[PDB]
Formats: structure tokens, C-alpha cells, sequence
């Protein structure tokens, strides 16, 4: 295999610095043009840097000129991307890649080291239970849930009844509102078996070292 | 800069089908296009280079084509390893630009959403906030629309909508509509309604509650 | 189309007498020429571009790369 391990990715405060690394293995690294590409949270791909294998030049796009500084070390078989004066926009997943040879597309890409970039400090989640209020429509199935407000960094993993009622469950992607993350999770069960049975949502957020259980009480 | 336009954000195709996935370019590239595939989780891997030459270790069903500004990747007899996003790059000149990406999802017989509405919990009202939540679960296709109505007149102000990936289990999408409100102005109104327009019926499906 | 720089070898031939070729330069793919090329330089002095689609190509991939 041609392999590209990447590292150095992490959380950084706006206007900060960080140095990404990309370890190469499975080819003559010195005789290959190397590049960096990033995937925005939005999702899209974005070219970031390239460097000529005849040691020569570096090429960047307008969006990051002068701030970013690609560089290699053929001795180590390692490619660095020296970032500085980071921004909100630079929040993305950064892949190192291999151009080259006959047709100059990126033929091999690494796993991808991540670069979350924000000013927010770690915060455990508020957890609020979601149960149907008042109107007794009941019906033959019933859906419940758990709202998880005001947390950071995104990483929360909501599970139900120790994954007992795990089919008929929908965990939604976390949107970012007011500098902090917000997500929810719904779960559906037979109408009969709820009010009687214990139904607990367990919200683990290992970033803040927390786990918040919550039983769902009727109304 | 070359604007690389991949027109279909996502597209529906039943397993074992033939799929065409188009990528148009702002200016003439000299069939110096590429194709990439990104497994929902995994790395991305080079599929086609030039315009049609396949990378090593790529199945035979993948075949690229095109000339000038228009290009296509095409996959005969689709296999479930191919449910993924696909990207076209060009490398004719700097700066290297990619496509928007085309997500590949599996067609099922469109089903309507089971809509549930929830008032903000007492635990949160103590905190001094009020989030009205509306789940719209197990439907198809992804194309869905939501109206929030306080006392009969709509509001698009504190809304936030989060959609799921296509359920690996049963090929149905589900979404979550959160109406974040200041807890005082939550109590200045009584009727909270959450409408949902979908392909499966003409007039919308409505779930609501009052404060009493 | 605002003409950027181009490849030296935009078009090629497989058709040439190897008896004529005194030398052979190969250059990689680059940002200023997407396809790689190779330049056969003849006895009389001309240089020519030879096809990488033909099996003159398996002596490239290995050769430089």
C-alpha cells in the first residue's frame, strides 16, 4: 500500500497557529509532488497547497496565501502544512494527498486529520426530556426524546435504555447555535408499554467527562 | 478560478441500476478532469483520472467520459459499496477546484412522515429558555418543508432544522425542527403549531398544542 | 480563452524511426502541464513528442517514476 498518515490536528483559538504533519510510506517520496486538501464542515472540498518534488516551488490559492506554508522533509518522508492567523473559515478536515507522475490528479489521500477552530471552552450539556404534554392522543405507538442544549465540543453520544429500544431511534446531527452545540434524539415504542416501563436516555459527552441520564416522566 | 458545477446535490438510484453523474465546468478544461469517491465515513479514493482512464484497483463498471466543459462518470450495475458521495476535480490549471459533490442514495417507495410535537420542558423553563421541538420521522424522499406557526401567524425567526442521513436500515429520512425562543415571549403566546409539506399529500400534515 | 501556458507536447506521434533518435528527455506531470510528456530528440536536431497512449508508455512509468 501507498499510505498517508496525518497528525497535529486539534482545536485552536482564532488568530492562532498550528502545524499539520503527513507521514508518507510506500513510494519514493522525494520524487513526488505533494498537496493538501480540506473538506469544510459545510461538506465541499477545497484545494489548499501543492509543492514541487524537484524541491522547487509552493502554490496556494488566494483564500490562504501567506497564512499557510507548505513544506517537505524528504529525509523524514514527511509533509508539513504550517498554518497561522487561523480563522472561522479554516475550520475543516485537512487531507494530505499525492499528485503526480503521468496525469497529475490526487491519486492517494490520507485518513484526514481534523481542525476544529473556535473560541469556545469545553462545556457539558444541558439535557431536557421530551414527552407529550396534555392532549391524550396516545394512539398505538408513541414517540419521545431528549433535547441536548449548550455543549462543546461536538462529540455527544445519546443512547436509550442501554441500547434496549435502539431500533425505532433517530439521533439528529448537532447544529451550532450561539457558539454552542445543540442536538436532539427521538425514540418510538409501542404506546401500551411506555407509561409503565422505564425509559431512560443516556447522554455521554466524553469531552467534558460527563454522563447525564434522564427518565421520561408523563403528563 | 474554474467553477466546477455538479448539478445534482443528491440522486436516487435503486441497487443494480445504471447511474450517470454529471459534472460541468465553467471553462474548457482539456479533459484533465478527475473523479473521486468518499465512503460515508472512510477516506476518499481516486476513481478516474484524465477523463476516462481508471485508477488501479477500480472495478470495471466505473467508466468516465466527456469533452470540453461537460463530463460524466457512470456506474453500470450499482453495488451497495457505491452508496457514497462523488466529486469531480479538474487539474488543467491552478487553482485546483472541485465539484460540489453528488450524494448517492437508494430509492424506495415514498412514505409520509410521522410528525410529533413537543412543548418546552419544565426543567428548561426553570433555566429561563424555551425550545419547541417537532420531530418529522421515517419519510421519503429527503425533500420536505416545515412551517412554524405561533397563534396562527407563521414565524421563521428562531428555527433550526437538522436532517439525518438516510437510515441504513430502511432507506427513510428523518428531520428535527427546533424553535428556540426567549422564555418570556414564549409565554406571551398560546398556540404552537408545526406544519409539514411533503410529496405524499397535497395539503400539509399539522401537529399542534396549546398552553393551559 | 485567455491563454495560460501550455504543454510543449500537446499532440504526438507513435510513428517514428528509432534509428533517428539520439536522445530522450522525460518530464513529469506538473501544474503547468497536466499530462506528462517525453521528448525524443532526433539526429538532425528536431525534437518530437511521442504518445503515452501507445506502449511507448510502459518505458515511462518505470523510467522516471
Amino acid at each position: 500500500e501507498v499510505k498517508l498518515v496525518e497528525s497535529g490536528g486539534g482545536l485552536v483559538k482564532p488568530g492562532g497557529s498550528l502545524k499539520l504533519s503527513c507521514a508518507a510510506s510506500g513510494f519514493a517520496f522525494s520524487r513526488y509532488d505533494m498537496s493538501w486538501v480540506r473538506q469544510t464542515p459545510e461538506k465541499r472540498l477545497e484545494w489548499v497547497a501543492t509543492i514541487t518534488s524537484g524541491d522547487n516551488y509552493t502554490y496556494y490559492p488566494d483564500s490562504v496565501k501567506g497564512r499557510f506554508t507548505i513544506s517537505r522533509d524528504n529525509a523524514r518522508n514527511t509533509l508539513y502544512l504550517q498554518m497561522s492567523r487561523l480563522r472561522s473559515e479554516d475550520t475543516a478536515l485537512y487531507y494530505c494527498t499525492r499528485q503526480g507522475l503521468l496525469y497529475y490528479a490526487m491519486d492517494y489521500w490520507g485518513q484526514g486529520t481534523s481542525v476544529n477552530v473556535s473560541s469556545a471552552k469545553t462545556t457539558p450539556p444541558s439535557v431536557y426530556p421530551l414527552a407529550p404534554g396534555c392532549g391524550d392522543t396516545t394512539g398505538s405507538s408513541v414517540t419521545l426524546g431528549c433535547l441536548v442544549k449548550g455543549y462543546f465540543p461536538e462529540s455527544v453520544t445519546v443512547t436509550w435504555n442501554s441500547g434496549s429500544l435502539s431500533s425505532s431511534v433517530h439521533t439528529f446531527p448537532a447544529l451550532l447555535q450561539s457558539g454552542l452545540y445543540t442536538m436532539s434524539s427521538s425514540v418510538t415504542v409501542p404506546s401500551s408499554t411506555w407509561p409503565s416501563q422505564t425509559v431512560t436516555c443516556s447522554v455521554a459527552h466524553p469531552a467534558s467527562s460527563t454522563t447525564v441520564d434522564k427518565k421520561l416522566e408523563p403528563s | 478560478d474554474i467553477q466546477m458545477t455538479q448539478i445534482t446535490s443528491s440522486l436516487s438510484a435503486s441497487l443494480g441500476d445504471r447511474v450517470t453523474i454529471s459534472c460541468s465546468a465553467s471553462q474548457g478544461i482539456n479533459n484533465y478532469l478527475s473523479w473521486y469517491r468518499q465512503k460515508p465515513d472512510g477516506t476518499v479514493k481516486l476513481l478516474i483520472y484524465y477523463t476516462s482512464s481508471l485508477h488501479s484497483g477500480v472495478p470495471s463498471r466505473f467508466s468516465g467520459s466527456g469533452s470540453g466543459t461537460d463530463y460524466s462518470l457512470t456506474i453500470s450495475n450499482l453495488e451497495p459499496e457505491d452508496i457514497a458521495t462523488y466529486f469531480c476535480q479538474q487539474f488543467s490549471k491552478l487553482p485546483y477546484t472541485f465539484g460540489g459533490g453528488t450524494k448517492l442514495e437508494i430509492k424506495r417507495a415514498d412514505a409520509a412522515p410521522t410528525v410529533s410535537i413537543f412543548p418546552p420542558s419544565s426543567e428548561q423553563l426553570t433555566s429561563g429558555g424555551a425550545s419547541v421541538v417537532c420531530f418529522l420521522n421515517n419519510f421519503y424522499p429527503k425533500d420536505i418543508n416545515v412551517k412554524w406557526k405561533i397563534d396562527g401567524s407563521e414565524r421563521q425567526n428562531g428555527v433550526l432544522n437538522s436532517w439525518t442521513d438516510q437510515d441504513s436500515k430502511d432507506s427513510t429520512y428523518s428531520m428535527s425542527s427546533t424553535l428556540t425562543l426567549t422564555k418570556d415571549e414564549y409565554e406571551r403566546h398560546n398556540s404552537y403549531t408545526c406544519e409539514a409539506t411533503h410529496k405524499t399529500s397535497t395539503s400539509p400534515i399539522v401537529k399542534s398544542f396549546n398552553r393551559n | 480563452e485567455d491563454g495560460d501556458l501550455q504543454c510543449l507536447c500537446v499532440k504526438t506521434t507513435s510513428q517514428v524511426r528509432p534509428r533517428h533518435i539520439t536522445s530522450l528527455e522525460v518530464i513529469k506531470a506538473g501544474p503547468h502541464c497536466p499530462t506528462a510528456q517525453l521528448i525524443a530528440t532526433l539526429k538532425n536536431g528536431r525534437k518530437i513528442c511521442l504518445d503515452l497512449q501507445a506502449p511507448l508508455y510502459k518505458k515511462i512509468i518505470k523510467k522516471l517514476l
